[PDB]
C-alpha cells in the first residue's frame, strides 16, 4: 506494498516510503 | 543460437508422501521425484549472455512458493482490500526441503559457471542442466538462509550499483550459523544467538568487497534498518511454522574501527502479519508449545546503500521482496527455446 | 544524480477550440498551450546512459492515444472477449496535430543530441528541455508517417539485432511523399501513390545501413509480410477518419539487382482489428466525396527473418513502436 499509505507513514518518520514487493520500506 | 523463453518449468524434489510436514505434502502433489539420473554437459566454445534481474525462473519459483505458503499456512483472519475472510487455522509442521526446477522437452536450462559471476553479461563457461541444484524456498528478510555458498569469496550482486533504489545481494562463502529458540515453557520471547567473531568477520570481508565497489577511498558503515514494515525492518523468518521478528540492531552496526562470544538477537513471534503473497495482513493462532528452534546457515544478506558526497557508504539490511531470495539461488541460470 | 522516473507527464499542442476534428476536441480538454517560452539547457560535461526500449514515456503516450481514439472514433459495433457493445457512430473528422509532452515540477526531459545516437548507452551531448518536440500521434503499420527525420543519414535501431524477433526502428533522412486517395464518386477503392526512384533509393540506402549492421558479406533482401492480420500485412493508417488497408507487396520486393509512379491498391475496411486493445469494431460505410491523405514517409517498421542473405519484411502492430520513433532521445528523471 500500500503505497500510499507506506509514504504516509514513513513520512511521519520524516523519510520517503517504497515498496519492497508487498512490504512498505522507508528511506 | 537458442533463445531465452518462457516455458512451464516443474519442479523435482525428495518429498516423501508419508511426512505431513507441509512442504513435503506440497511438493508429493506438485513435483516429481528429484532426478534420477542427472546430466550436465558442457557447451565447449559457447558464450552466452545471462540477466539474473529479468529471468523468468525467478517469477515462477514465486508463484510456486506463494501456492504452497497459500495451501499450508491458514491464517485464522485475512484481510486484504478492505475485505476479511476468515477459516480454520490449524498449526502444521513446517521445514523446507530443496526444490528443483526442470526444462521441459523443447527447453533447456543453461547455467553458467564463471568463478565471481556478477549475474549480467556474458558467461564463458556455460553448460547445460535438466533441472537446477536443490534450492529451498526460505521465506525470510535481510539474511538469506540455508542457501549456497560462494566458491572462492564473497561476492555481492546489483542490477545497478551505482542506483541506491537497487538491493545489493552478498553471497556469502563460508556461512554463520544462528541458532533461534522459543524456548520450552512469555510464549512469545525468543531469541538467536551467533558467534560474534564469525559475524563480525563477515562484515569486515563483506565491507571489503564493498570498498572494491564503490571506491578505496570510502569508509563502509552499516546501520540498522531506517523502518517500514516490522517484516523489514527486523530479520524476519518462519521457524517451525512461527514467524520470528528478530531484532537484527546488533547485526548491522558497524564501522571499520572495532566483549562477549555469541550475540543474542532478542526475537518475538508475531500472530499479526504482513503478508509477502500479496498486500494484506494475516492473524495466525497463538504459539505452540515446547521448544520452538531452528539452526540455520546465514548464506547471504540482502543490503540497501543510502543514497548520495561524503566520502561514506552507508549500508541497511534490507529485502522484502521475495523474488530476490530465489534470485540469490537462481542467478546462474537462464531457459532456452531449443530450435 | 538525477535517477529516472514515471511521473504524471502533461501534454501540450496548438488545438483549437473552434475546431471540430478530433485531435483537436480531445487535446483542448487535456493538453495545454504549447510552450510558448522554450528552454532547452545543454548539460555540460554531463553523460547520461539512455534506453529507449524501456521508457514510461512511450507508455504514457500510448494511454494518451488509446483514449483520443476512444473518445473521438466510435465504431457502430466493438467485440471485446466475447461481449458486444454497441452504440452511436457518427463520422468524424480527423487530422492528427502535434503533440508535446512536458515534465512537471520536481522533473526534468533530459534529451539525447549526439548525432545517430543508437537509442541505448551512454550520450555526451545532453540538454534539458520543457517539453518534446511535437509528435503527431499517427496510428500506421510498416510506414512511419509524418515523423521527424535523421539529421545526417538514415539511421536503424533495434533492442536487440541479433533477435530476429526485436523490430527494427529505421529512422529515414529524406522523406518519401505517399499521396493516398479514394476517389470522389466502389467507395472502398483506394490507392496511394509515390516516387518509384525516390522509394528505390531509399530501399537502396538502407540496405546499406543493414549490410554495416550485419556484415558486409551479406546480400539484403526486401520481402513483402509473411502473414497475420491485414492490418499488419498491408500497409493500414487512418485518413480523413477512414481505415485504409494498402497492399505494400510493391514497397518490399526488392534485391541490389535490376513507370515512374508507384501505386498501391487499397481498401477501405469497416470492420478492423482494434490496435488499443484486443478485440475488433466495426465502423460505419465510407464518407462520399475525395478523400484524400498526403503524407511523409520518415521511417519504416522491419523485421528480419533469420536463420549468406538476411531477408527483412514489413512490420509494425505494437503502436509503442511508432511513438518510440519520436521519443527514443528523451527520457524522464526526477530532480533531486
Ligand atoms: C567450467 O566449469 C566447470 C564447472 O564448474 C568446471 O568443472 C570446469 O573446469 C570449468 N572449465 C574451465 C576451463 O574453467
Ligand atoms: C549448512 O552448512 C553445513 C556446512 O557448514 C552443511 O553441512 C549443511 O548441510 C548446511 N545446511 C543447510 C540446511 O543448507
Ligand atoms: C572465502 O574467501 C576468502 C577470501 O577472502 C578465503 O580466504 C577463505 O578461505 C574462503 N573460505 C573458505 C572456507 O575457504
Ligand atoms: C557484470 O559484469 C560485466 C562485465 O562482464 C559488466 O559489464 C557489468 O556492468 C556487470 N554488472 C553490473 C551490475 O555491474
Ligand atoms: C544506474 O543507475 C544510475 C542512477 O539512477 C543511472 O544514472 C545509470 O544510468 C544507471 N546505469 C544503467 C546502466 O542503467
Ligand atoms: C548452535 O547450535 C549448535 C548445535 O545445534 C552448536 O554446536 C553451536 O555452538 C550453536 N551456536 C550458538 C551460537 O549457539
Ligand atoms: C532493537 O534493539 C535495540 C537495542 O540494540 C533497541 O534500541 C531497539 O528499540 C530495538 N527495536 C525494537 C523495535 O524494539
Ligand atoms: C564506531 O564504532 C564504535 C563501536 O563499534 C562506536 O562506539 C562509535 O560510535 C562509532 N563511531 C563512528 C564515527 O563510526
Ligand atoms: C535451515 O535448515 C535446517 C536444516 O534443515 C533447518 O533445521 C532450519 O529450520 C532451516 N531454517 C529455516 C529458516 O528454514
Ligand atoms: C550538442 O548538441 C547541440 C544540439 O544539437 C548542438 O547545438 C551542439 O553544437 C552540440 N555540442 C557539441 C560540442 O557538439
Ligand atoms: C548501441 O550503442 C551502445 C553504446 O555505443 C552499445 O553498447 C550497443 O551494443 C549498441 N547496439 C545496440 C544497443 O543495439
Ligand atoms: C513533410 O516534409 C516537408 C519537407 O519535405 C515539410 O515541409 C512538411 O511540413 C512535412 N509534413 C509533415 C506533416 O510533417
Ligand atoms: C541523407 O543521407 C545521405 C547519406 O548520408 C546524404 O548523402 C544526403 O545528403 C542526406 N540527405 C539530407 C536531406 O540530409
Ligand atoms: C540478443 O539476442 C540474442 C538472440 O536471442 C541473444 O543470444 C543475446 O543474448 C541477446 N543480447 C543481449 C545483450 O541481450
Ligand atoms: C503528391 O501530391 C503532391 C501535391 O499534393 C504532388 O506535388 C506530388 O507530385 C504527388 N506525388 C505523387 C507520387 O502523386
Ligand atoms: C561472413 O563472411 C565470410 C566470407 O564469406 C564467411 O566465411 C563467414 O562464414 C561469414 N560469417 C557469418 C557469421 O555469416
Ligand atoms: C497484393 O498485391 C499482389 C500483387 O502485387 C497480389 O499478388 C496479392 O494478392 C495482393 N494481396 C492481397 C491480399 O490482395
Ligand atoms: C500527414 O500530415 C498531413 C499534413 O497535416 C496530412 O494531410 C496527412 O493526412 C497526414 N497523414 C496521416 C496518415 O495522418
Amino acid at each position: 506494498x500500500n503505497l500510499h499509505f507506506c509514504q504516509l507513514r514513513c513520512k511521519s518518520l520524516g523519510l520517503l516510503g517504497r515498496c519492497a514487493x508487498t512490504y512498505c520500506a522507508c528511506v | 543460437v537458442w533463445k531465452e523463453a518462457t516455458t512451464t518449468l516443474f519442479c523435482a524434489s525428495d518429498a516423501k508422501a508419508y511426512d505431513t510436514e507441509v512442504h513435503n505434502v506440497w511438493a508429493t502433489h506438485a513435483c516429481v521425484p528429484t532426478d534420477p539420473n542427472p546430466q550436465e554437459v558442457k557447451l565447449e566454445n559457447v558464450t552466452e549472455n545471462f540477466n539474473m534481474w529479468k529471468n523468468n525462473m525467478v517469477e515462477q519459483m514465486h508463484e510456486d512458493i506463494i501456492s504452497l505458503w497459500d495451501q499450508s499456512l491458514k491464517p485464522c483472519v485475512k484481510l486484504t482490500g478492505g475485505s476479511v475472510i476468515t477459516q480454520a487455522c490449524p498449526k502444521v509442521s513446517f521445514e523446507p526441503i530443496p526444490i528443483h526446477y526442470c526444462a521441459p522437452a523443447g527447453f533447456a536450462i543453461l547455467k553458467c559457471n564463471d568463478k565471481k559471476f556478477n549475474g549480467t553479461g556474458p558467461c564463458t563457461n556455460v553448460s547445460t542442466v535438466q533441472c537446477t541444484h536443490g534450492i529451498r524456498p526460505v521465506v525470510s528478510t535481510q539474511l538469506l538462509l540455508n542457501g549456497s555458498l560462494a566458491e572462492e569469496e564473497i561476492v555481492i550482486r546489483s542490477e545497478n550499483f551505482t542506483n541506491n533504489a537497487k538491493t545489493i545481494i552478498v553471497q556469502l562463502n563460508e556461512s554463520v550459523v544462528i541458532n533461534c529458540t522459543r524456548p520450552n515453557n512469555d510464549i512469545r520471547q525468543a531469541h538467536c544467538n551467533l558467534s560474534k567473531t564469525q559475524w563480525e568477520n563477515t562484515l569486515e570481508q563483506i565491507a571489503i568487497k564493498l570498498k572494491e565497489q564503490f571506491g578505496n577511498n570510502k569508509t563502509i558503515i552499516f546501520n540498522p534498518s531506517s523502518g517500514g514494515d516490522p517484516e523489514i525492518v527486523t530479520h524476519s523468518f518462519n521457524c517451525g511454522g512461527e514467524f520470528f521478528y528478530c531484532n537484527s540492531t546488533q547485526l548491522f552496526t558497524w564501522n571499520d574501527t572495532r566483549t562477549g562470544r555469541n550475540i543474542t538477537l532478542p526475537c518475538r513471534i508475531k500472530q499479526i502479519i504482513n503478508m509477502w503473497q500479496e498486500v494484506g495482513k494475516a492473524m495466525y493462532a497463538p504459539p505452540i508449545r515446547g521448544q520452538i528452534r531452528c539452526s540455520s546457515n546465514i548464506t547471504g544478506l540482502l543490503l540497501t546503500r543510502d543514497g548520495g558526497t561524503n566520502g561514506t557508504e552507508i549500508f541497511r539490511p534490507g529485502g522484502g521482496d521475495m523474488r530476490d531470495n530465489w534470485r540469490s539461488e537462481l542467478y546462474k541460470y537462464k531457459v532456452v527455446k531449443i530450435e
